[PDB]
RNA sequence: CUUUAAAUCCUUUAACGAGGAUCCAUUGGAGGGCAAGUCUGGUGCCAGCAGCCGCGGUAAUUCCAGCUCCAAUAGCGUAUAUUAAAGUUGCUGCAGUUAAAAAGCUCGUAGUUGGAUCUUGGGAGCGGCCG
């Protein structure tokens, strides 16, 4: 019932020395330990399962079927995630999908539509994401229009905190896993787009390794 | 060749998806909260709000320092103020898009009678509108689909032809008194 | 990101690549924050402050990272002019 | 497009006309032979008389004999095979009776598991089959 | 009473007019799409259901009937033309090696398209180079 860290990241976030995961995003630190999100993100995080798809092998002695679980995670004002797990037992499939969805969590930013008033509500620019043949487009919308899409990017954008979108899907949309991965790749390219906002040459702060090496030289070996 | 009008429009619209959980549950929550008869009323209010939002978007797609855009935006702002849904603190064209369907449904006469303390229940308020009991500015209203304007809110009272606010007693009281007097004599 | 109230409503500011002038993503785990020490101005020691750079992943996939570090150290004031 | 100059329009109109004529549904909707081959002739419903009541077999994966009524039309005079929709409603339709024949829904095509029969029956002897099913009226003798 | 060339339409107003309101709210469905039962009896590839996949072969979450149930509800369902969905007519905005699809190749009249270059700069002055 008590979490024991393995890597230095878990020890640094457990010894109340790392303030938040914002500088973990800033320094692009590879997250691989599951409950960093559980220590940082509080009770606002919720979860819901998209689809369960059975896949079958073929053998001389019958066929073997294993569950494939798709899950979508994220608090309603903040970040998102996605997890694909394949196992024979459905409960282990859901548990592994939950763990992988807590692992792959990306930060997103929101812009305005025309007027720069209040809190941001929509995507800053036209972003896109592709995998297979699925092509998911995102267009910014005025405030209060609501997201106009299929039900699964509707629930993804409601756990993304973005209230206004316009979509344009192409290709075979009937594969739900590929479509979910395509809109996840579309929402993951929000920060990978240069704007005149981010034309400032940023300053360099102290790295967590460079400031906590005096602690981790004696904490664990 | 006849002297006829032939000017009719559809006020309610139907959504494309017939069966989805979120819209049906939210519309049912609105119906239960505000005492609506059916989903046609909330569809009508949603269509009016959508028309107002479309007019607001068609005004924000025009530039500033234009007389037509300024006149239409000012007139829309005065109308939205005068129907009592908005406050005078934030009176600008960009705040028109930040309105909800409960904001429009709060200015309904049924919810107003329920919230003024002159009615006990929401369904009782709807009955009291339909039972021809109250009046506004010496004029009775029998229709719950009424938008109460801001300058006429303190002039709501029971009608003079109603037994609740002073008038002739109803049919049940005289029938019961006549039955009791016939039984006694 | 700006606002009419003069407040930074953006939650965090990502860093910038010093060789491609791009934005480093959070999932891009090939980004390198090289630290380069400086020698003391008197004889040979280390002064104490740190001089750092940054680079994106696609440059290291293509390969032109050593030249980028060479020009950054040359224009910064580490490598001599003749080299 | 491919012809993308500033002063080319008639080539685009001719190519769009040819490629629209190469479509199938527009060719079915804009040629006289498809409307001529249709027995209804643009009519949603058509009345007719009954000459024989012969059932037909089903398709491969199911095995049933759903009985059908062969109805000669009045507006044209051609032999048309209809199909009684409901169960226990064959006995209401007898020989030389007046029926109303309408399609089933697949734009004038064979449907489900009945080969070669495309239309259905809604009324017989100026009363609907649903009234005879639900016991709301009676057959006029 | 009022209205109308007099009524019938509406409004107003005396007298009656509900407690199982019997003064009766109907129409398709309940495997998926698609909101809604592993309820109960009947025939058990027959009768049939089903727009598509399919459900019926002696324990049917689909056939025929009772209760419950879900949708708009004085309205609901079916047929047939038509539009959005259709980025399956693609001007915005399709595809042409393998899923349908580059003429055997070349010349060539109409048609479409077509390289660069020809006038810069200034001052008075509203001011702490320029709107």
């Amino acid at each position: 019932k008590e979490w024991l860290p393995v890597t230095k990241l878990g020890r640094l976030v457990k010894d109340m020395k790392i303030k938040s995961l914002e500088e973990i995003y800033l320094f692009s630190l590879p997250i691989k330990e599951s409950e960093i999100i559980d220590f940082f993100l509080g009770a606002s995080l919720k979860d819901e399962v998209l689809k369960i798809m059975p896949v079958q092998k073929q053998t001389r002695a019958g066929q073997r079927t294993r569950f494939k679980a798709f899950v979508a995670i994220g608090d309603y004002n903040g970040h998102v995630g996605l997890g694909v797990k394949c196992s024979k037992e459905v409960a282990t499939a859901i548990r592994g999908a939950i763990i992988l969805a807590k692992l792959s969590i990306v930060p997103v930013r929101r812009g305005y539509w025309g007027n720069k008033i209040g809190k941001p509500h929509t995507v800053p620019c036209k972003v896109t994401g592709r995998c297979g043949s699925v092509l998911v487009r995102l267009i910014p919308a005025p405030r209060g229009t609501g997201i106009v899409s299929a039900p699964v990017p509707k629930k993804l954008l409601m756990m993304a905190g973005i209230d206004d979108c316009y979509t344009s899907a192409r290709g075979c949309t009937a594969t739900l896993g590929n479509f979910a991965k395509a809109t996840f790749d579309a929402i993951s390219k929000t920060y990978s787009y240069l704007t005149p906002d981010l034309w400032k040459e940023t300053v360099f702060t102290k790295s967590p390794y460079q400031e906590f090496t005096d602690h981790l030289v004696k904490t664990h070996t | 060749p006849v002297a006829r009008s032939w000017v009719c429009r559809k006020t309610y619209v139907t959504p494309r998806r017939p069966f989805e959980k979120s819209r049906l549950d939210q519309e049912l929550k609105l119906i239960g909260e505000y005492g609506l008869r059916n989903k046609r009323e909330v569809w009508r209010v949603k269509f009016t709000l959508a028309k107002i939002r479309k007019a607001a978007r068609e005004l924000l797609t025009l530039d500033e320092k234009d007389p037509r855009r300024l006149f239409e935006g000012n007139a829309l702002l005065r109308r939205l103020v005068r129907i009592g849904v908005l406050d005078e603190g934030k009176m600008k064209l960009d705040y028109i898009l930040g309105l909800k369907i409960e904001d429009f449904l709060e200015r309904r006469l049924q919810t107003q009678v329920f919230k003024l303390g002159l009615a006990k229940s929401i369904h009782h308020a709807r009955v009291l509108i339909r039972q021809r009991h109250i009046r506004v500015r010496k004029q009775v209203v029998n229709i719950p689909s009424f938008i109460v304007r801001l300058d006429s809110q303190k002039h709501i009272d029971f009608s003079l032809r109603s037994p609740y606010g002073g008038g002739r007693p109803g049919r049940v009281k005289r029938k019961n008194a006549k039955k009791g007097q016939g039984g006694a004599g | 990101m700006q606002n009419d109230a003069g407040e930074f409503v953006d939650l965090y500011v990502p860093r910038k690549c010093s060789a491609s002038n791009r934005i480093i993503g959070a999932k891009d785990h090939a980004s390198i924050q090289m630290n380069v020490a400086e020698v003391d101005k008197v004889t040979g020691r280390f002064n104490g402050q740190f001089k750092t750079y940054a680079i994106c992943g696609a440059i290291r996939r293509m390969g032109e990272s050593d030249d980028s570090i060479l020009r950054l150290a040359k224009a910064d004031g580490i490598v001599s002019k003749n080299f | 497009g491919k012809c993308r100059g500033l002063r080319t329009a008639r080539k685009l109109r001719s190519h769009r006309r040819d490629q629209k004529w190469h479509d199938k549904q527009y060719k079915k909707a804009h040629l006289g032979t498809a409307l001529k081959a249709n027995p209804f002739g643009g009519a949603s419903h058509a009345k007719g008389i009954v000459l024989e009541k012969v059932g037909v077999e089903a398709k491969q994966p199911n095995s049933a004999i759903r009985k059908c009524v062969r109805v000669q039309l009045i507006k044209n005079g051609k032999k048309i095979t209809a199909f009684v929709p409901n169960d226990g409603c064959l006995n209401f339709i007898e020989e030389n009776d007046e029926v109303l024949v309408a399609g089933f829904g697949r734009k004038g095509h064979a449907v489900g598991d009945i080969p070669g029969v495309r239309f259905k029956v809604v009324k017989v002897a100026n009363v609907s089959l649903l009234a005879l099913y639900k016991g709301k009226k009676e057959r006029p003798r």
